[PDB]
Formats: structure tokens, C-alpha cells, sequence
């Protein structure tokens, strides 16, 4: 039921969360930051890139069973969310993992939109 | 464990059809992708086409684009290639090869199994079985050396080998010139001490699988 | 369209030298670079992927080295079993592209070749025409000359050569000439031979028989 919910909304996990989401958004700042490194060097930071995309797919897990599915309903602020969260994890798991996707697209624009969405998230924790 | 067995080449008139089978041993094809590299004689390597079952796409080369199709049974695991009019230029040896998916950012992954090989002709030409001519040693002393001719055969290729596979030492069968008339001829010839010549009969074993045709000719001074 | 440029096109070496053929690319296209080795008559073999990652089996001397567009696949000591052709690829399928393709040959002490000479069997004689084979066993360089002589007549245009790819074993070529002749033109003549210029021999050999 509620029992892990005694663990995980404890205040030293959020500000665990939320500086993931600051790490998140450095690792990939330095990324682009450094167009032409090792190959290598590129594989530590999609590494993160997916793991810090996966912990949120988690922890986003958590805040549903251990909270209620009827709290995000009625929350336009949760909906929108979660919504991001999704968009960005399945963004990023094709960019890394899924390279069988190699039909016409232009260079799509969600390898950007996603890179935008992760500073939505900023956005809305300093409005809460 | 991991082996790629391809058949299904031979002589074929232009504009006429022949598929090639690539049979997969030791791996599920229905995960990895499957590519045919050909390679005109005398020349370098032409990727050609390729296939994975996974995602269903398939990509050909410039030259073949409209003419072949490549397909691919996950049942008996064997990718398959047909050649639909065909071209004087087609005619090469086709090999079939493997590559794994790779899931980083790297592509760390190369063609590491290919296939054995088979040979595409693309001709009029009938075929026609080889005749076979003894090279006799003539004038205990040195080292003799004696050999047979494979003359006057359409396609390639013959494989000659001596006394049934025993004597392999010291054996040269030089490579198939095609002849200003049309067809294709080679001779194998083999070096050993004179001590042994009469005492120690030498045969030649020749098979030109194509023409169904196989001799041994027995060759003695 | 990428276009993969395989320098030099053919190199010689000694055995034991240090090889290096280079591949170089059209632009920048990663680090995603095959080598493979081919020895003529056989499929073609991995020894490199990703440009510098060694496959299983491979000979310690073979190393893959990439530097900016230029990728470079090093043996470090030559061995005369690595007398093949090598070829440099791509990774990413529906984008892989071959590379020209570099011939090495192995360089080696000079061999004069052993001459032979062949009149025709009988059993051609009654198809209709005779063949003259001169042949060559075993030497170095590739350099080798031969010319024919019916009756101190130097022909020409009516002979073909053929050579084998170079031995595994010791590095040296052997050579076939065919001289093809009409039974007719066979029996109008009595001295047959074929003269041998080559490096090894400090003087032109040629062997003959008659009738």
C-alpha cells in the first residue's frame, strides 16, 4: 500500500530528485558543450542521459501506487508532467538504444523538443 | 557453431532470374541482419543488398535497385536474394554475411561470419565439359616435374586434385585464363624426385561440376 | 554518398616489415571503420571493427588506428601468410561502403624459376590442335619474361600466360604459358622452345624438344 510512500517522500530523496534534475540538464550541457570528443567520452554521457531518464520512469512508477492514480487527474500540473517524463524517455530510448530507426525524418526535432522539455521541468519546480 | 552456407548460383541468360540461398547455422536470424556482397572477377567488393527481419526494411545498391529482392524466412532461418534480369554486369561472386545490431553510439559491430561464396555467370555461352591432356615428364636425376591440362570448358570452375587428395605437396594448379575462342582452361601441374616416376603413379583428378563432367587421367612419362 | 579512398593501392614488404594502409574518408563519419582480409579464392575475413577494436583470433600485429578522417589498419610484423587484399569499411547499416582495396605482396631473396617444357599429348594431337606449355616453378620476382620459338621463329599472339597468386609458404610465383598451335602448323615444324628471362637467371634459359 503506503509503506514505501514513508520512504520516498521523505525530504531527502526530493532534493535528491530534484538535483538529478540539475544534473541531468549539466552532463547534458557539457555534452553539447564538447561537439567531437572520444567515443567513449560520448557513451558515459547518453549513459547518464538514459539513466537519469529511467530513475525518473521510477520514480514517476512510485508516485502513482504509492500516492493514488486519481490524485493526477484533476492535475493539470502532474498531467503535463508525467506526459514529459514519457515524451523524454521514449525520446531518448530510441536516440541511444532503438538505432533501427533509420527511415526519412529530416533530423527530427524531438531530439531538441526533449532537450527543451527538460528545462520545463526546472520551470514548473520553481513554481510550486 | 556459427556458420553461413549459401547456394543457388550458376550460369544464367541475360535478362533471365536466379535466386541465392543463404542458409544461417548458430544464431536467430529474426534479431541480426542479414547482407549480400558480391564481387566481379578481377575486381573489389559491392555491397549489394541487405535485410533484417526484425525491423522489415530492406536497402539495395544503385545498380541492382528495381532488379533484385531481397527476402528472408525466419522459419528455416535462411535469407534469400533474387536476381531478376540480369546483367553481363551482374556476373560475380556472391557472398551473404552477418552483422548484429548494435545499441549504443559507437556501432561497435562489424561483419564478422560470412558466407562460403557462389558464382554468378551471366552468359549465352553453352557449357561445355572439359578435355583433359596429360603433361608428361620427359628427360636418374633431379626433381621431375609433371602435370595434366584442363582445356576448353564453359563455366568455371573445375577443381583438380591428385591422386584422390594424396599427393598435395608441391602442387600448383594455376588459374583459369579464358582463351581468345571463348572458353576457360587451366593446368595443374605437380613436382616430384624422379626416383619415384614409374614406381609411384600419378593421377590427376579433375571435376567440372557444371557440365556434370569428372576425369582422373593417369600421367606417366 | 561516401567515398572511401584505400591508399596505397598495392605495397610490397619484406617479411617482418611494418605495414600500414590507409583508408580515408570523404568527411567526418565517426569512428565506425572495418578492416578485412581477403586471400584470393576465399571469402573475405574480419580482422578490425570500429576502426581499432581487435576480433577474436586475430594475429597481435594487426592494430586499427583512426586519426581524424584518415583511418589506419598497422601490421606490425609481416608475415608471408599475409599476402591478401585488404579492404576498409563502414558501420550503421544502409550507409556501409568498401574501400578500394590494397594488394600486399610480400618481398623476399630472388628464386630463379625451374623451367619445364611440355609437347603435346598425343590424345589432343587427334582432337585437332596442340599446346606447348612452358612452365615456370617457383621464383621471384613476378618479373618474369617468356618468349617462344618454333623453329627460331619468335611467335607472338598466339600464347597466354598465367600466374599464381604467391605461395604461403615460401613467397614465390609460378608461371604457365600456353602455346597453342593447329595440328598442321604442329607437324611443320621440328624444334619447339621456350626462352625464360628473369632476374634470377643472370643469363636467358630456354628449353626445347623437336618433332
Amino acid at each position: 500500500q503506503f509503506r514505501v510512500r514513508a520512504v520516498i517522500d521523505h525530504l531527502g530523496m526530493r532534493v535528491f530528485g530534484v538535483f538529478l534534475i540539475f544534473l541531468d540538464i549539466i552532463l547534458m550541457i557539457i555534452d553539447l558543450s564538447l561537439p567531437g570528443k572520444s567515443e567513449s567520452s560520448q557513451s558515459f554521457y547518453d549513459g547518464m542521459a538514459l539513466a537519469l531518464s529511467c530513475y525518473f520512469m521510477l520514480d514517476l512508477g512510485l508516485r502513482i501506487f504509492a500516492y493514488g492514480p486519481k490524485n493526477f487527474f484533476t492535475n493539470p500540473w502532474e498531467v503535463a508532467d508525467g506526459l514529459i517524463i514519457v515524451v523524454t524517455f521514449v525520446v531518448t530510448i530510441f536516440y541511444t538504444v532503438l538505432d533501427e530507426y533509420v527511415q526519412e525524418t529530416g533530423a527530427d526535432g524531438l531530439g531538441r523538443l526533449v532537450v527543451l522539455a527538460r528545462l520545463l521541468r526546472v520551470v514548473r519546480l520553481a513554481r510550486i | 557453431e556459427v556458420q553461413l552456407v549459401e547456394s543457388g548460383g550458376g550460369l544464367v541468360q541475360p535478362g533471365g532470374s536466379l535466386r541465392l540461398s543463404c542458409a544461417a547455422s548458430g544464431f536467430n536470424v529474426y534479431y541480426s541482419s542479414i547482407h549480400w556482397v558480391r564481387q566481379a572477377p578481377g575486381k573489389g567488393l559491392e555491397w549489394v543488398a541487405y535485410i533484417s527481419p526484425s525491423s522489415g526494411s530492406t536497402y539495395y545498391a544503385d545498380s541492382v535497385k528495381g532488379r533484385f529482392t531481397i527476402s528472408a524466412d525466419t522459419s528455416k532461418n535462411t535469407a534469400y536474394l533474387q536476381m531478376n534480369s540480369l546483367r553481363a554486369e551482374d556476373t560475380a561472386v556472391y557472398y551473404c554475411a552477418r552483422k548484429q545490431y548494435s545499441y549504443w553510439r559507437d556501432s561497435y559491430w562489424a561483419m564478422d561470419y560470412w558466407g562460403q561464396g557462389t558464382l554468378v555467370t551471366v552468359s549465352s555461352a553453352s557449357t561445355k565439359g572439359p578435355s583433359v591432356f596429360p603433361l608428361a615428364p620427359s628427360s636418374s636425376g633431379g626433381t621431375a616435374a609433371l602435370g595434366c591440362l584442363v582445356k576448353d570448358y564453359f563455366p568455371e570452375p573445375v577443381t583438380v586434385s591428385w591422386n584422390s587428395g594424396a599427393l598435395t605437396s608441391g602442387v600448383h594448379t594455376f588459374p583459369a585464363v579464358l582463351q581468345s575462342s571463348g572458353l576457360y582452361s587451366l593446368s595443374s601441374v605437380v613436382t616430384v624426385p624422379s626416383s619415384s616416376l614409374g614406381t609411384q603413379t600419378y593421377i590427376c583428378n579433375v571435376n567440372h561440376k557444371p557440365s556434370n563432367t569428372k576425369v582422373d587421367k593417369k600421367v606417366e612419362p | 554518398d561516401i567515398q572511401m579512398t584505400q591508399s596505397p593501392s598495392s605495397l610490397s614488404a619484406s617479411v617482418g616489415d611494418r605495414v600500414t594502409i590507409t583508408c580515408r574518408a570523404s568527411q567526418s563519419v565517426s569512428s565506425a571503420v572495418a578492416w578485412y582480409q581477403q586471400k584470393p579464392g576465399k571469402a573475405p575475413k574480419l580482422l578490425i571493427y570500429s576502426a581499432s577494436s581487435l576480433y577474436s583470433g586475430v594475429p597481435s600485429r594487426f592494430s586499427g588506428s583512426g586519426s581524424g578522417t584518415d583511418f589506419t589498419l598497422t601490421i606490425s610484423s609481416l608475415q608471408p601468410e599475409d599476402f591478401a587484399t585488404y579492404y576498409c569499411q563502414q558501420h550503421q547499416y544502409n550507409s556501409l561502403i568498401f574501400g578500394q582495396g590494397t594488394k600486399v605482396e610480400i618481398k623476399r631473396t630472388v628464386a630463379a624459376p625451374s623451367v619445364f617444357i611440355f609437347p603435346p599429348s598425343d590424345e589432343q594431337l587427334k582432337s585437332g590442335t596442340a599446346s606447348v606449355v612452358c612452365l615456370l616453378n617457383n621464383f621471384y620476382p613476378r618479373e618474369a619474361k617468356v618468349q617462344w620459338k618454333v623453329d627460331n621463329a619468335l611467335q607472338a599472339g598466339n600464347s597466354q600466360e598465367s600466374v599464381t597468386e604467391q605461395d604461403s609458404k615460401d613467397s614465390t610465383y609460378s608461371l604457365s604459358s600456353t602455346l597453342t598451335l593447329s595440328k598442321a602448323d604442329y607437324e611443320k615444324h621440328k624444334v619447339y622452345a621456350c626462352e625464360v628471362t628473369h632476374q634470377g637467371l643472370s643469363s636467358p634459359v630456354t628449353k626445347s624438344f623437336n618433332r
